[PDB]
């Protein structure tokens, strides 16, 4: 019973930090939905480029 | 009264014999009681804690 417990415990932690990840990502790409910039964006391009 | 000894004697074992074999179910059939008491007692134990 105590290992049920504690798998119970373990389940929930998990469900839980799956919710606020997908808020997180949601959220950070609603950020950059108004924090993109064409300069911004252009050096974006720059350094890819210059990796390539 | 060799005989008399003899068969007496046979049967006298068998009586032992037999009491035995009822000794021993006495003790299977206690062993179910008290056993059957260890799984109440377990799961009854075990669906309250868990529900706590």
């Amino acid at each position: 019973a105590q290992a049920e417990i504690e798998a119970e415990r373990k389940r929930a932690r998990e469900e839980l930090r799956k919710q606020v990840a997908i808020l997180a990502v949601a959220g950070a790409e609603k950020i950059i939905e108004r924090s993109v910039d064409e300069a911004a964006n252009s050096d974006i391009v720059d350094k890819l480029v210059a990796e390539l | 009264d060799l005989d008399l000894a003899k068969a007496s004697a046979t049967d006298q074992l068998k009586k032992a014999k037999a009491e035995a074999q009822v000794i021993i179910e006495q003790a299977n059939k206690r062993r179910s009681q008290i056993l059957d008491e260890a799984k109440a007692e377990a799961e009854q134990e075990r669906t309250k804690i868990v529900a706590q």
